[PDB]
């Protein structure tokens, strides 16, 4: 029926063997015969819900329902590029004698994530090489490598022969500027991981330097981005057009991810039903089989996103999404101010 | 020369997995079990450890010392 | 104050102020390397 | 490499430059992007008038 | 007076690949200054220059 | 990690589009080392470079 | 300094104007276009990035009747702001509800 085809066309991204169909968003006023797709704030506030399905340290998965791609992709892009963090930009090097080149060492120290909460610091102004309490942190790395005064006669392995032959990010000591030592309790300003190798030494070699962490967004440089990866996927709804029984139920449960099709016994007979279509990765193995291409409709619900935000440790991911939403609110607020300034 | 701090493709911190990865391979895990135990789900992170060459462990012999 | 050069083979300070032929004080090695500068150099972490 | 081919019929000229080429479809077909480092060197004598 | 100004947007500038088999291997383009080091042009003009 | 697709039109003839975040993290980071050498000689006359 | 500049189409009395949103990219462009297209008095709306080197987007709006295009644009900004306000309140409720449930279990 024409009406049934229209409903699929405006509500399901369907996956073919050779290409995806119904990709674009179409629910705009005048695109359809009887539908009234004009903006209605009450219809939005009714349908929209958020379900947090998993959360722990550094990871978060949640569902947004009823929002469009043009806004969910804005949240994805803010988290990558426009949420600010604190990262090293200047390294002042005194007596680097390691094999690691100074330009390579400075690049590595930039990429270490710093646990400093970026809301408490301002942007450093143009120029201003020193900076101040308001807008910079400071770290001091200083490692000297020496021989171990006692060692077994075989003397084979580095971890016995030498001490400080590996530099680790735990050697970074925070150096407070101004009243920062009272505002932050001890241990708050630290590198996150406590195990990142930077250099690697041999006795007589020395590293002494001084870092300056400032605030910046991820559009500038990629060491400022707070997310491991931030992405989304539309939710699958794999549907069975004809009942698949017998020993075709087993081979239908192996053309998918290992937890979505269940085979159940109803009369001592195996019938297959979809159980958890969320766990499907869409490897499209139902189209290699020749008998079962015509019993499934691999699809995607358009207005149901499954966000996955993995943080790098600067601030937890529930605060990251809240900060990201405020940035888009801030972008809209700025141009409203300039329409008021002109008119 | 030395293990990169972040994965090029996504920015996960893989630079602290290296000293663990060599340790697990002494306990005779396979490479595909060792990377799964460290949390490298995506293959862009997996190739950081799988394709790395530890050159600095060998350049540091020639390097001068007391 | 006197210039100090670092021996290539044994990493020993030689202090070759005088216009003598280049030669290590402790060993026969004849190649010398200058020490690193005292002055600070600032690098952008990029 | 003699006079008539090397120095008379063709010859080295100044106000000239050379660089690697790379695509840019957002330029019109009559345009070419010139880098600032070449533009600061390659000067044109503009005669002063009203 | 003569001011030797820098090359600016709208200068007529000659542009040429090194082996020239026909007249279209050297053509004149309007310059536009851009930050990156390469010369850049729309790929529709790749066929004359080869 | 290569995606084989047509993106942005800046890749018409063998040109390839790179990722900014990959380059920042260290993809394709390289070092160029160059020499400079000087010789101070003692002449036939008892005089020397200094 | 100014982030917005308005460039009217040559023949048209203010119903066609191009908005040069400075210091912007696809992040605001595609989201704001969506809210403007939901207005039934808009005929054409779309954005282009002038050049990858340049942080500008030329948002074009053309309206059907006599109404000036400044009004769809302003309504577009306000409704997008109200959406992002409502998204935030729902999100923060669900995080607190999830944390309260997880703390109430196994205790
Ligand atoms: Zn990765
Ligand atoms: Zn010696």
């Amino acid at each position: 029926a024409a009406s049934q085809a229209v409903e699929e066309m405006r509500s399901r991204v369907v996956l073919g063997e050779f290409g995806v169909r119904n990709v674009h968003t179409t629910d705009f006023p005048g695109n359809y015969s009887g539908y009234d797709d004009a903006w209605d704030q009450d219809r939005f506030e009714k349908n929209f819900r958020v379900d947090v399905v998993h959360m722990d340290e550094n990871s978060l998965e949640f569902d947004m329902v009823g929002i469009d791609a043009a806004i969910a992709n804005a949240f994805r892009r803010i988290l990558l590029a426009e949420v600010p963090t604190m990262a090293v930009e200047k390294v002042l090097v005194y007596n680097n004698t390691s094999i690691v080149q100074d330009e390579i060492l400075a690049h590595r120290l930039g990429l270490i994530p710093i646990h400093a909460d970026p809301r408490l610091f301002e942007y450093r102004n143009q120029g201003d090489e020193e900076g101040t309490e308001i807008d910079t942190l400071q770290f001091r790395l200083q490692v000297r490598c020496t021989r171990n005064p006692h060692a077994a006669k075989d003397s084979s392995d580095p971890n016995e022969l030498y001490v400080n032959h590996k530099v680790y990010t735990r050697h970074m000591t925070w150096i407070p500027l101004g009243n920062q030592a009272d505002l932050f309790p001890e241990g708050t300003i630290r590198p996150v991981h406590d195990d990142i190798l930077i250099a690697q030494l041999r006795p007589g070699q020395e590293i002494d330097l001084l870092m300056h962490c400032v605030k910046g967004i991820g559009k500038d440089h990629a060491k400022f981005s707070p997310v491991a990866t931030a992405s989304y996927r539309l939710l699958p709804d794999i549907t069975l057009l004809e009942p698949v029984e017998g020993e075709a139920a087993e081979e239908l449960s192996r053309c998918f991810s290992p937890g979505v099709i269940e085979v159940q016994e109803v009369q001592g007979k195996k019938v297959a039903r979809v159980a958890n279509p969320r766990l499907d990765t869409f490897s499209r193995e139902i189209f290699r089989n020749e008998k079962l291409k015509k019993v499934v409709r691999l699809a995607r619900v358009r207005d149901h996103y499954i966000f996955s935000v993995e943080s790098t440790g600067v601030l937890p991911p529930d605060v990251l999404v809240s900060e990201a939403i405020k940035v888009l609110m801030g972008k809209c607020r700025r141009f409203l101010d300039e329409l008021d300034a002109v008119q | 020369m030395i293990i990169p701090v972040r994965c090029f493709t996504c920015g996960k911190i893989v630079g602290n997995k290296w000293e663990a990865y060599l340790g697990l391979l002494q306990a005779e895990y396979t490479e595909g079990d060792a990377l799964d135990a460290l949390g490298l789900k995506r293959y862009c992170c997996r190739r950081m450890l799988l394709a790395h060459v530890d050159l600095i462990e060998k350049l540091l012999n020639y390097a001068p010392l007391e | 104050q006197p210039m100090i050069y670092i021996c290539g083979e044994c990493h020993t300070e030689n202090e070759i102020k005088s216009r003598d032929p280049i030669r290590c004080r402790e060993c026969g090695y004849r190649i010398m390397y200058k020490k690193r500068t005292k002055r600070l150099v600032v690098f952008d972490a990029r | 490499q003699g006079r008539f081919r090397g120095n008379l019929s063709g010859k080295r000229v100044d106000f000239s430059g050379r660089t690697v080429i790379s695509p840019d479809p957002n330029l019109r077909i009559d345009e070419v992007a010139v880098p600032v480092h070449v533009a600061k060197i390659l000067t044109f004598p503009e005669k002063v008038n009203k | 007076d003569i001011v030797e100004r820098h090359l600016i947007d709208g200068d007529v500038v000659l542009f040429n690949r090194q082996p020239s088999l026909h007249k279209l291997s050297i053509m004149a383009h309007l310059a536009r200054v851009k930050p990156h080091r390469t010369f850049r042009f729309n790929e529709c003009v790749c066929t004359p220059y080869n | 990690t290569v995606a084989v697709m047509s993106y942005s039109g800046y890749d018409i003839e063998d040109a390839l589009v790179l990722n900014k975040a990959s380059l920042d993290r260290g993809f394709g980071r390289c070092l160029v080392y160059k020499n400079a050498k000087c010789t101070l000689k003692r002449y036939t006359n008892q005089t020397f470079d200094k | 300094k100014t982030a917005l500049e308005m460039v009217q189409a040559a023949g048209t009395d203010r119903h066609c104007v191009t908005f040069v949103l400075h210091e912007e990219d696809h992040t605001l462009g595609n989201s704001l276009r969506y809210m403007i297209m939901k207005n039934p008095e808009v005929e054409f709306c779309g954005y282009t990035t002038t050049h990858p080197s340049e942080s500008k987007i030329n948002l074009r709006i053309q309206t059907r009747g006599t109404l000036p295009a400044v009004e769809p644009f302003q309504r577009g900004l306000n409704e997008l702001m109200n959406v992002c306000q409502h998204v935030l309140d729902k999100f923060e409720a669900s995080i607190k509800d999830y944390k309260d449930q997880k703390a109430s279990r196994n205790e």
